[PDB]
């Protein structure tokens, strides 16, 4: 790879009955081990639980 | 996003190996009051991107509990250990939410990595570990977040072994 | 399938009360040795007929497992105890999967249960018990399948209570 | 209800990276619960795993 | 106190069957909430009376939980499946501890039951179903109580196979 | 082997969240049908700092 | 044996400010193939000498397991988190066997750590993790054993923070 | 109360699948640099019909 990679995520889910749909957009290095990262709630927002339950996920 | 881990110590990268074919991972979280939290994902390169494609299903979860009543602050630093099962690999992480008063929810990460490669062009690596860091932060309440994560990972430097092991 | 259960003792039907609006169905399945088997289910009423709408995620089952080697031999009976929590129905149950040579693998199922009517318009039932019979015909290899269920929602009658408690 | 009800069941999973989809058809009495159904792998066949652990999702 | 079943439809008795030699049985009960509850038992027969003997160890129950707050309200009847596994006869429950405000609190029950007798010398029982009840009252706080307790093994009369299973 | 009516009893010794206790019991029923009845008595470790309901099971 | 840790960072001991009174700790551990570990251990301080009694409950081991079969190659390096909860120490730990062939068997410490001074006179630590390694030698079969340790408790410097935290 | 090189001393009794056993353990180590070795050995029920390795975390 090179060392800044950019990267876009699409999510959708249902948590306790809950549709919802996320975006991602974000870059990091991929040999130092750094990321940073945007999410945005698309569909079924604003979130009724926790966004930290998501956040392996993303 | 598992293609962002520094290696250290000549541990070979299942990941960054993957490509250009890519890998998928699959998950699901146990939490300690009751929730459940799974997921797939699908990592491929599209190009000079890296696109992710993720389903998820949770349940479960407490009604009075910090994660539906929207009250929890983020989450510790966390260690996951890493070895090949069935010719893939293996993840498991205990990671611990945190709560007003200065409490802690903790949950275990069950997860299967999986290269999209044919097992004869990959180097498996030997058991491991991964440092993680995620912080978040809540841009717009229920809307917008910002996620940063620092991952190493190593073998135990930290408490050698007397008999020559990693 | 929770609209198809013989309720006797005169306990509330959560799910028949549920219509016209119908209900949904949340669960994650732990197996004994790793695999996890999560799925929503959405249950609506459509003129005469009922009409399912599930989404599965299945992880971290061992390849060696009677699982993804094909070699399972279908469910025992079950039971299957329920009850309110926050204002939704629990269920919580032990499968055991037969296996060959007379061997089980055991599962347990965490299930929540949610009206898509009001708390206003329902009759909560008390704690009980529901007995399944699952029952299925391999037609077509990995194509075609037949499945057939009893169901019966009950108190515990065969051990009796000396102070009239069910 | 009536005494015998229709039902139709569209599926569509992921289990250890084997993407799939189901359709299942059946009926079934409400009152005296019990029930039949067919069901037919439409995306991802012959499955790669045992059906049983479709059967309480079905 | 497994010598007390009533066993049905001609299910051999595993217990009854390993006197004179007597059993033992081992499980450990993990409570929802983070509770452990393990126990070894032993069981003999002494001319014409029975002897117990049991050793405890719990951990990890919340302060604030109803078990270290003692405010449980007594068990809900239960449903137990037994089958075979390694020659000996393994045991799994789910069960429900009562809690203030009509709440309830779930557990499994991990037990095996091991005869002093080789298995060569016993009939093994086929996958069956033990129904429990279990009624306590408090005659002396935390000093003084009677137990009652009624059991039935039985195979699943209440949803009946098309095909011809137990 | 067995009675109609059997009895038996019971030695209890355990450590439950760094509590020890120590119980003993007594009782009665019949094997065939299924049923017993028994006391139970906290001789070390009372008064119970814990729901007895935890014990049920092993007595 | 929590005595022999060296904490950095200046992370309060909890273990080392237990004395003259000492402390308790409790633990089940349980395994991926069904096997429960109990423990509860009493440490105190005589004159110059420490002193550790312990009490064992373990059941549920597969008796074609590694356990049973007496085949397990010794413990991977470990990583634990530490933090307070009810006025305690509570641990939480995932570990890994390794067993013939390269594989491994995985297992969860819950643990609970209990100062015998009052929480009023203790400075509680932050959350925080230790690194283990724990080595074993059969010196005779099934009769004589050597064990070394190493540990060291840290925050997650590895993996560094944005926003401030340890 | 600790110093350097500090002994210790370990009984330990149990019960795994049924197999009752007794250990008794001898080590030292450094309380500060987070070091220690012992030795245990099987007293009762030896030798042991499981691995040992689940007794370490115990030891």
């Amino acid at each position: 790879l090179t060392e800044t990679m950019p990267f876009r995520m699409t999510m959708e889910g249902t948590v306790n009955g809950h549709h919802f749909k996320c975006t991602g957009k974000g870059e990091g290095n991929p040999f130092e081990g750094t990321q940073d990262m945007k999410i945005e709630v698309i569909e079924g927002g604003p979130l009724p639980f926790a966004f930290d339950i998501l956040s392996t996920s993303c | 996003s598992k293609t962002f881990i520094k290696y250290v110590s000549g541990i070979p990268d299942y990941f960054k190996q993957s490509f250009p074919e890519g890998f998928t991972w699959e998950r699901t979280t146990t939490y300690e009051d009751g929730g459940f939290l799974t997921a797939h994902q699908d990592t491929s390169l599209d190009g000079d991107c890296l696109v992710y494609k993720v389903k998820i299903l949770g349940n479960n979860f407490p009604a009075d509990g910090p994660v539906m009543q929207n009250k929890a602050g983020g989450w510790e630093p966390s260690c996951e250990i890493l070895y090949e099962v069935d010719g893939v690999l293996c993840g498991q992480s205990l990671m611990a939410l945190k709560c007003p008063g200065g409490r802690h929810l903790n949950c275990r990460l069950h997860t299967t990595y999986r290269s999209k490669k044919p097992a004869s062009a990959l180097k498996m690596p030997e058991f491991h570990f991964e440092d993680h860091r995620i912080e978040v932060k809540e841009v717009q309440k229920g809307k917008h977040y910002e996620q940063y994560e620092a991952a190493v990972a190593r073998y135990c430097d930290a408490a050698p072994s007397k008999l020559g092991h990693h």
